[PDB]
């Protein structure tokens, strides 16, 4: 069974992509969905097996690569951490497939398309299952292929193909530092095995756990989108909205988070990445919450939304709550796919516009994908008693728990974080479904009210909820963001929970937070963040309804003219990564080519030796003029030559000169 | 409403067939009839690796230790 | 399956009948003048071709904008677009 | 005779029969290429039959014949672990390089066929000759069939091409054999059994270095000497260029583990700081100015450049992980470049006469062949899992940091590096918009030829990729014989 | 010249409007006063003056630029621009060997 | 040669050949025409590289501050 | 040799791409080409090879545990 | 100090309303009217809220 949940997607993809000719759109619909929803309910199994039951399970199958001290197999671990994650990658994957099915009917290629969804789905089970760092390494890579192919699923659109190069490129970046820091792990330990790893942490070097915890960390940052490698997520947008919603939203961009979690018992032998972590979380916090308050794409607001709550856990990781980090995780990828699959919903109905400044209206036209829309914004800001509430809130609440400077100042910046997603929050629902309709009529002209004679029969077309495949996915994912977090928050927050007691989140009795969490913090700072979504929600509404002229008057200001541009801009770094770093490579790569490959390499070479030599041997030639009066002259010279060195007992490096100095007369024309 | 499976594979017209340019006899036959041919052999081939050698005498030195228990 | 001549007619016509600036909603037909037929200045013929954009959620250049003078040949524009709404 | 000798007759029996077949009836042509072919996959045959018989562990040459009979040049056959892939790298190619090029000669065919079948013979004997003497004499033997290749079915810079490939190899091959006359001269003999045994004094092993590193480094080749390349294998005909970069690229690689890393010992190590200096520089400008070529050939051609590198400081790192690595690497190397040139000198070349990458776009729309598989070539020239070139890359890179860490943290940026050029030739090509608006008329997409040669090669990379220990534990005990080193508690037992 | 150019500045000037102040009624109100303001200089004919008038109109829609202007879903610089794009080329391939 | 200006800079609704490039059949091309086509990295043309460092200064400087 | 399909060649592309292949023809020592021909060839190799030179045989991290200096030297 | 063109931003700002008449008033009366006033777009705001408040106080009303 264990190893079924492996197989499975993979061969759904297989006769998807390299047979669909044969099944057809619908065989490769009905093939796809249906081995990820087998998948899916194997899984769910496996939760029971191995988490409520405490029985890890370990299946190899053959060696991959064998050499001295190295023996990485094709083995796969099933522990606590294991199945946690398997269950939002599986019912999230198994519902975007069923939701695929009525977005891209229309698409001319569906059996491409629905292979490249199992291919992902494979491959990210291969990422949380394997044994050793090396085969996790290759679903990390296989999951960058699949979105560089999803990205990408429309090549015709150039727009698409620099997103998609900004996908790869980006997270090979990455890619080079875990490199790095698995050399290091085979240089220190001579195995990269997860037993073998966490096993003899304790002991290393603390200076070689400081060179593989920052590797390991830097190769998280480009796949959770982390400020320093985040430039390339927002722009993974361009590919299909249910690609967003699994692989850009849902699944992919945890994987930097997983790899911190999973290697939990290292890392905390490493204070020192402890901190890197949590001041890289609060600053993605803050930086992706200002950025998306600013953003006139729907999409491009809610994947800036989604780096804001990956900028959460790796706080949290650096708070060293691992728990709570994994409990986030589960939950943001239940209400981050329905704000996805929800905005792809009003995409669809409005003609494929993806700008607020088109939208208007639109709550009677679509009353399901507003309330559930409703439902996902209330636990992206952790409105009390929702899923987003359990988690997101304890995270703030652990930051102030650990009393230490870090740790209030985390407090602070994540709290303003948390003010600019209840603003960027208000702004989606209220320009997409509360506001005056700010498109066109063709959006909002019924059959109701007569507008035509002749054409009645056709040609409203007025912003309709889709169909059953469209909407089942939403009630699903609506019924998991209002329960799913109380329903689990023993197993993962838990007072004193033996969930995680395989060392699959390993906490060092040194940096335990949570009794004072519980018992310390102050019940203002507990419910602090309540009182500000509450105060501020209205607030922006007001500004946005009632008061609509003073943002005016803000945008027309110059001062804010350059803070609405500054965050419109996402920082400037893209500007600064074009114009300093890609265009700076692209620079280089010209001068080799031209001035030195195709320059001085030559000169300073054959073609050098070729112009040079072909001169000196016509002046050589010129001396042969086939008089024998001027032959017997050389023959003389020559004779005397011989003598004088011969005689004199001349240095013969006084003969070279002579040599040299003869071929370079011979080198010099006229 | 979908469309018909279209399409020339190897280019060939649906009103004509694949011509065999010459090179297919032995490929098909010669080139990878060897490899399955010497794929089936490779199984049956004794493996002379130093380590299943290496591997033997390690546990008996770490059976002559309470690291790895002796069937005797 | 497209667009059809009589329905860009009728938004076009309801377009034009609900601006101020037309001397009179009778006499806008489908083949109208925007400067005499319905008597509208240099100005006014520039918003209307941006209500026209507006309606059919397209592109107007301004090599093709200039081409708008009358109803008949902005009909013809926008079943020339296989982009409109 | 000996099994070894059988592998060099067959391809001059093809010659034999080509030249008289016509003399037993105004041949077809189909016949000629008939036999070539024939005569490559025989040739392949016996080859798998020695890897049936040969030994993994042991430590003496096997397949030899007793000679009992000495002159002054004696050729002497042995197959080692370390030879056996390189081998069979050889005989798997050979028949693919002329299906590859069935249709594209057109003139001259003949003589094209035996060029072919003469190179195979020659490249055979360097890995097969116990001598130093005699691996330099078929090291170099190659040099005049391969300018004729170039000149006869060659592109239209094939002169200049033919002339560089000859006379870089001629001048760089040249002190290569003033290091070996030297060995020579002080032991005897240059019959491996006899030279290995022999311990030189360091000044002349570090002179010895200098002499076959400077023949190693103009045929790696290195960044600053690397123009003979740029120009042989563009103007080379899609056959020629298939041998020069899988096999020719591998006599330098494979020369390593003959004359230096067993003989030369403290030179290599003392000098490795030099060789690490010029291997990441190589690693980086390659890969800079492969991001700016516009001559899809051409691009193929300078990242063979950049992954030359990466196994060059694999045989420098003293590791057992980094010399097995750099032999998978240049064997991964050999299945991936000769898909590349397959796709770029041998279906873009063929329908459309150019190279320029300006006139090539959205490919993928009317050839889903091609760039299904030009997208695993691809994949495999970055280093992606799954594909046997990034198990060589990987343990090429750590032994390469676990030497002198500085130089493979550089030479690690070849995954950014590596990855940048192969998916923004590929998006440029396969992908980047619509079907070009430069090409007339539709091209037709893969043959059943191009097909079944696209997809063996990809076949042997991913296969060797998942399953590595089919060539790894060939090399384990052969490998082990070029270690330097001594560990503290685990040598001069009693 | 002079007058297309004064009317592609009229059209631009009431889009950089409507794309700073997204609400369409408080627009309206800003459209009328960018009117007046061309309807202002309706009697100016020295090409001097003419020219002038325009260059510094050029410098008030770079002053106040939009980060990110609004443009139609399938219009060039759009979300669906180019997304199934149709082979230029429907005939099958001409007959040639490789 | 003629100058070295990206194509993102071209007007998208010209007749040209080549709409997706911006290019016409004959037009001379740069040297560069490489990395200068509508495949190529992205010019953002927002403000000057002077002012936008002072503004990531503001914003580092506000940060910095609150942490003080 | 095998005849192709029919190319729409651009003049303007086939004389770039003629240009790119005679370059050389036309390369001179400037103060300009040298100084870049000096950092390229001499320098960065030179700095390149003095740091593998001042770090070789500096660390090691196989089994070092707590309480053991990377560094050998 | 003033520019040529009669464009003061303080003016501009001051226009940022709904003009007392405006030549595409009644082209522009929809988005405004009906379906679209104020109280119809905010009428289902909290779509559920109306249903469980009563609902609830059935369950809160347990001590009899
Ligand atoms: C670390 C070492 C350096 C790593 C980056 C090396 C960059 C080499 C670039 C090589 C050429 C790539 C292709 C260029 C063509 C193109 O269209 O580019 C598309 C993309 C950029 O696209 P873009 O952002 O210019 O496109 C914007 C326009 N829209 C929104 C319509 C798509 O190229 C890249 O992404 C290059 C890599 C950039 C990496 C930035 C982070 C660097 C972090 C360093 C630490
Ligand atoms: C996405 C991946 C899809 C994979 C599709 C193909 C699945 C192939 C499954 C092969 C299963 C082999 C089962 C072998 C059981 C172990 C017995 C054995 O020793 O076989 C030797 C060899 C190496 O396996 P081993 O040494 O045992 O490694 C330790 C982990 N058990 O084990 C072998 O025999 C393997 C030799 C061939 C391996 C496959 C290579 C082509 C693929
Ligand atoms: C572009 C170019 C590959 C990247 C490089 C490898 C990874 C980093 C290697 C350097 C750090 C490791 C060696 C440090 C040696 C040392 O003595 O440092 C000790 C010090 C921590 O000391 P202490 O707090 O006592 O340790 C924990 C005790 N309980 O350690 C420190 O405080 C180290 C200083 C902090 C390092 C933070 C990360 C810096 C990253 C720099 C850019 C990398 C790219
Ligand atoms: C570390 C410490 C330093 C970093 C933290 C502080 C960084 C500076 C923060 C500056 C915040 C300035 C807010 C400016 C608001 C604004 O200009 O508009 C934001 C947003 C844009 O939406 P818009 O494109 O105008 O669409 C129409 C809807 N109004 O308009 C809206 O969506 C309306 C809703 C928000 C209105 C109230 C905003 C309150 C801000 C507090
Ligand atoms: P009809 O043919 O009757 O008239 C059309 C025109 C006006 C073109 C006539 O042909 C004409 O008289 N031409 C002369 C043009 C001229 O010199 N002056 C006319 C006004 S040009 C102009 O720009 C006027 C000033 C406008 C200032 C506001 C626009 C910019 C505001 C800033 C950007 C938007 C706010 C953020
Ligand atoms: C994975 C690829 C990279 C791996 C190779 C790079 C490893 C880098 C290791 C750096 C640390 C090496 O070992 C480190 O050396 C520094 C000096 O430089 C010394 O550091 C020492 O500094 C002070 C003196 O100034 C001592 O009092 C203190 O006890 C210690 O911190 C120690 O000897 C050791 O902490
Ligand atoms: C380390 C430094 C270098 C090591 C040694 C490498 C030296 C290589 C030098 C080769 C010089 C080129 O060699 C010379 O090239 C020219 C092309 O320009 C050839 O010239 C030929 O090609 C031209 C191209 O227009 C044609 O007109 C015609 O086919 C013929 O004249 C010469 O037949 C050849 O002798
Ligand atoms: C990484 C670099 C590796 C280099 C390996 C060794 C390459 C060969 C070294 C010598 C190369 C020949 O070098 C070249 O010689 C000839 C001498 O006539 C000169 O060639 C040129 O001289 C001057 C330019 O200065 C010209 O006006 C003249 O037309 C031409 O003959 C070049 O000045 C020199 O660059
Ligand atoms: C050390 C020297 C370098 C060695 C390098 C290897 C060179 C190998 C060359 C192959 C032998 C010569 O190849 C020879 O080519 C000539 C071309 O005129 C052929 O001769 C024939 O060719 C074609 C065949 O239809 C006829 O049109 C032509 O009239 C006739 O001469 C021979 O049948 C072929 O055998
Ligand atoms: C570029 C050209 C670089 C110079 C050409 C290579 C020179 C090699 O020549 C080198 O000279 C030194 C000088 O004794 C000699 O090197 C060695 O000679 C004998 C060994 O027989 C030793 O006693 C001596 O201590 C040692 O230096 C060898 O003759 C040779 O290793």
């Amino acid at each position: 069974m264990y190893l079924s949940i492996i197989i499975l997607p993979l061969l759904g993809s297989v006769v998807s992509g390299f047979f669909g000719r044969k099944v057809g759109v619908s065989g490769a619909q009905l093939i796809t969905c249906s081995s990820v929803i087998i998948t899916t309910i194997l899984s769910i199994i496996a939760f029971f097996e191995v988490g409520f039951n405490n029985i890890p399970v370990t299946i190899n199958i053959f060696r991959w690569i064998d050499s001295e001290w190295f023996i990485i197999n094709w083995g796969f671990q099933y522990d606590s951490l294991t199945v946690s994650m398997l269950i939002p990658v599986l019912i999230i994957s198994s519902l975007v497939h069923i939701y695929s099915i009525s977005y891209m009917s229309s698409d001319p290629h569906n059996q491409r398309f629905f292979s490249y969804l199992s291919l992902f789905t494979f491959m990210m089970i291969i990422l949380v299952t394997a044994n050793n760092y090396l085969l996790m390494f290759v679903g990390w890579e296989g999951v960058g292929v699949c979105s560089y192919l999803l990205v990408s699923f429309w090549f015709t659109r150039i727009a698409a193909n620099q997103s998609s190069i900004s996908a790869f490129l980006t997270n090979r970046v990455g890619d080079c530092f875990l490199t790095v820091g698995m050399f290091a792990i085979l240089w220190s330990l001579g195995n990269l095995d997860y037993a073998t790893v966490f096993s003899l942490a304790p002991y290393i070097n603390s200076n070689v756990v400081i060179i593989i915890g920052i590797c390991l960390l830097i190769g998280a940052m480009a796949k959770s989108s982390q400020v320093g490698l985040h430039v390339w997520l927002p722009m993974a947008m361009e590919g299909p909205t249910p690609v967003s919603a699994l692989i850009h939203a849902a699944t992919m961009v945890t994987a930097g988070v997983y790899l911190l979690m999973r290697s939990s018992p290292l890392i905390e032998y490493s204070s020192t990445v402890l901190l890197l972590c949590l001041w890289l979380g609060a600053i993605t916090t803050v930086f992706s919450s200002l950025i998306g308050l600013f953003q006139q794409d729907i999409k491009k607001v809610i994947a800036y939304s989604t780096m804001s709550q990956l900028g959460m856990m790796v706080l949290s990781i650096g708070l060293s709550s691992y728990n709570i980090a994994l409990f986030h995780l589960v939950n943001h990828a239940f209400y981050k796919a329905l704000l996805f699959l929800g905005a792809g919903s009003v995409i669809h109905a409005v003609a494929d516009n993806q700008d607020f400044r088109k939208f208007g209206g639109l709550i009677s036209y679509l009353p399901l994908t507003y309330s559930v829309m409703l439902i996902a914004s209330l636990s992206l800001v952790a409105f009390p008693f929702m899923t987003g509430f359990y988690s997101k809130d304890f995270i703030l609440e652990s930051a102030y728990g650990q009393f230490s400077f870090s740790g209030v100042a985390v407090y602070i910046i994540a709290t303003i974080g948390a003010i600019f997603t209840t603003l960027y929050s208000v702004k989606v629902l209220y320009l997409t479904f509360l506001s005056n309709p700010n498109g066109p009529r063709t959006y909002y002209r019924l059959a109701i009210d007569n507008f035509f004679s002749a054409q009645a029969i056709k040609s409203y077309k007025p912003a309709h909820e889709g169909d059953f495949f469209l909407t089942l996915p939403l009630v699903i994912l609506a019924l998991f963001s209002i329960f799913f977090g109380f329903i689990t928050k023993d197993i993962f927050i838990g007072l004193g929970s033996n969930f995680f007691v395989d060392n699959s989140l390993f906490i060092h009795p040194i940096h335990e937070i949570m009794i004072d969490t519980e018992f310390a913090v102050p019940v203002l700072f507990k419910l602090l963040p309540f009182i500000f979504t509450i105060s501020f929600s209205v607030i922006a509404l007001t500004l946005s309804e009632l008061l609509s002229e003073l943002v005016i008057y803000f945008k027309f200001s110059r001062f804010g003219y350059n803070i609405f541009g500054f965050f419109n801009q996402r920082f400037l770094i893209e500007f600064f990564y074009n114009k300093y770093i890609t265009n700076l490579i692209l620079n280089l790569g010209g001068q080799i080519t031209k001035i030195l490959d195709k320059g001085s390499i030559e000169l300073f070479g054959p073609y050098g030796l070729e112009r040079g030599l072909v001169k000196l041997s016509k002046n050589i030639s010129s001396l042969s003029t086939s008089h024998v009066t001027t032959y017997a002259l050389y023959i003389l010279v020559g004779f005397i030559l011989y003598l004088i060195y011969n005689n004199l007992l001349l240095d013969y490096s006084y003969l070279l000169l002579i040599i040299i100095l003869l071929l370079l007369l011979m080198m010099i024309g006229e | 409403q979908y469309d018909p499976p279209t399409g020339w594979l190897w280019g060939v017209r649906p009103g004509e067939k694949y011509q065999n340019e010459g090179w297919e006899g032995p490929f098909f036959y010669g080139f990878w009839g060897s490899l399955i041919v010497f794929a089936i052999a490779y199984a049956y081939k004794p493996d002379t690796s130093i380590q299943t050698w290496a591997l033997e005498e390690a546990r008996r030195r770490l059976e002559a230790e309470g690291i790895l228990e002796d069937p005797n | 399956e497209g667009l059809q001549k009589v329905e860009v007619y009728e938004r076009i016509k309801s377009l034009l009948a609900g601006f101020d600036k037309v001397n009179d909603p009778n006499n806008i037909t489908e083949t109208a003048h925007f400067a005499n037929d319905l008597g509208l200045d240099s100005l006014d013929t520039v918003e209307v071709v941006m209500a026209i954009e507006e309606e059919f959620s397209i592109e107007i250049p301004d090599k093709d904008a200039d081409q708008i003078h009358s109803v008949d040949k902005a009909i013809e524009y926008i079943l020339r677009q296989p982009d409109a709404h | 005779m000996s099994l070894l000798y059988v592998l060099l007759i067959i391809p001059i029996i093809g010659i034999f029969l080509i030249s008289t077949i016509d003399s037993f009836y105004f041949f077809n042509v189909s016949y000629y290429k008939k036999i070539a072919l024939i005569t490559t996959i025989l040739n392949l045959i016996v080859s798998l039959i020695i890897y049936i018989l040969f030994d993994f562990s042991n430590n003496q040459f096997q397949f030899i014949q007793e000679n009992l009979d000495l002159s002054f040049y004696d050729i002497y056959l042995g197959v080692d672990g370390v030879s056996i892939y390189f081998v069979l790298l050889t005989t798997i190619i050979m028949p693919i390089a002329l299906v590859s090029n069935w249709n594209s000669i057109t003139n001259n065919i003949k003589s094209y066929l035996i060029i072919m079948l003469l190179l195979e013979t020659l490249l055979l004997a360097v890995f097969l000759v116990l001598d130093v003497l005699l691996f330099y004499i078929f090291f170099e033997s190659i040099l005049p069939p391969l300018f004729i290749l170039i000149g006869l079915f060659g592109s239209s810079n094939k002169v200049r091409a033919s002339f560089y490939i000859f006379l870089y190899t001629l001048l760089g091959s040249l002190f290569l054999l003033l290091s070996i006359l030297t060995m020579s001269s002080i032991v005897g003999t240059t019959y491996f059994d006899v030279l290995l045994k022999s311990s030189f004094e360091y000044t002349t092993q570090l002179f010895l270095f200098f002499g076959i590193f400077i023949a190693f480094a103009v045929k790696t080749p290195v960044w600053g000497l690397n123009s003979w390349l740029l120009r042989a294998h563009v103007e080379s005909p899609l056959g020629g260029s298939i041998v020069l970069a899988a096999i020719v690229l591998k006599l330098s690689l494979y020369g390593v583990f003959r004359l230096i890393l067993p003989i030369l010992p403290q030179a290599s190590l003392n000098l490795t700081y030099i060789v690490y200096a010029i291997g990441a520089i190589t690693v980086l400008y390659a890969s800079f100015s492969t991001l700016r070529t516009v001559d899809v050939k051409e691009l193929i051609a300078y990242s063979s450049v950049a992954h030359a590198a990466i196994y060059l400081m694999g045989v420098f790192s003293n590791t057992i992980q980094g010399l097995e690595g750099a032999i998978l690497l240049g064997l991964a190397h050999g299945f991936v470049s000769s898909g590349l040139f397959i796709c770029a000198g041998g279906i873009l070349y063929d329908r459309t006469g150019t190279r320029l990458i300006y006139f090539f776009r959205g490919l993928t729309q009317i050839m889903p062949l091609f760039s299904l598989f030009f997208f695993i070539l691809c994949l495999g020239n970055a280093g992606t899992p799954l594909t046997l070139n990034f198990v060589g890359e990987f343990m090429s890179l750590y032994g390469t940091l676990e030497r002198l860490p500085i130089a493979g943290m550089l030479a690690s940026t070849s995954i950014i590096f590596s990855a940048a050029y192969s998916i923004y030739m590929y998006n440029r090509i396969a992908f980047g918009g619509s079907v070009s608006l430069y090409f007339i008329d539709c091209f037709r997409d893969l043959t059943k030829r191009e097909f079944f040669i696209l997809f063996t090669l990809v076949s042997f990379t991913v296969i060797l990729g998942i399953y590595p220990s089919f060539v790894l534990d060939g090399l384990h005990y052969n490998i082990s014989s070029v270690v330097y080193g001594i560990e503290p508690n685990a040598s001069y037992l009693t | 010249s002079n007058r297309q150019a004064a009317l592609s500045l009229y059209r631009r000037a009431l889009k950089l409007a409507l794309d700073w102040t997204v609400h369409r009624n408080l627009w309206r109100g800003q459209a009328l006063y960018i009117r007046s303001l061309f309807e202002k200089n309706r009697n100016v004919t020295d090409p001097r003056l003419q020219r002038a008038l325009l260059k510094e109109t050029e410098k008030l829609l770079e002053k106040w630029k939009h980060p990110d202007p609004y443009c139609p879903p399938t219009a060039p610089g759009g979300s669906k621009y180019e997304r199934n794009l149709p082979v230029p080329n429907l005939e099958p391939p001409p007959p040639l060997k490789f | 040669n003629p100058p070295r200006i990206k194509r993102q800079f071209r007007d998208p609704h010209a007749d040209w050949w080549d709409k997706q490039e911006r290019r016409n059949f004959g037009e001379p091309v740069h040297e560069d025409h490489d990395i200068l086509g509508m495949f190529s990295p992205y010019e953002y043309t927002w403000i000057t590289p002077g002012k936008g460092l002072f503004q990531i200064g503001l914003f580092i400087a506000s940060f910095l501050g609150l942490c003080y | 040799g095998l005849q192709h399909y029919k190319i729409a060649m651009d003049p303007a592309l086939v004389r770039l791409g003629s240009m790119i292949s005679n370059r050389y023809k036309y390369f001179r020592w400037t103060k300009r080409t040298a100084l870049v021909s000096f950092m390229y060839v001499v320098v960065v190799p030179s700095t390149i090879g003095y740091l593998a030179y001042k770090t070789d045989g500096l660390w090691d991290l196989r089994a070092k545990r707590r309480g053991d200096l990377i560094s050998e030297r | 100090k003033p520019n040529i063109t009669g464009f003061d931003m303080r003016e501009f700002l001051r226009h940022t309303k709904t003009p007392t008449y405006d030549p595409w008033e009644r082209h522009e009366a929809w988005r405004y009217t009906g379906r679209f006033s104020r109280f119809n777009r905010f009428k289902g705001a909290l779509p559920g809220f109306g249903i469980a408040t009563v609902a609830f106080t059935a369950y809160c009303v347990f001590e009899h």
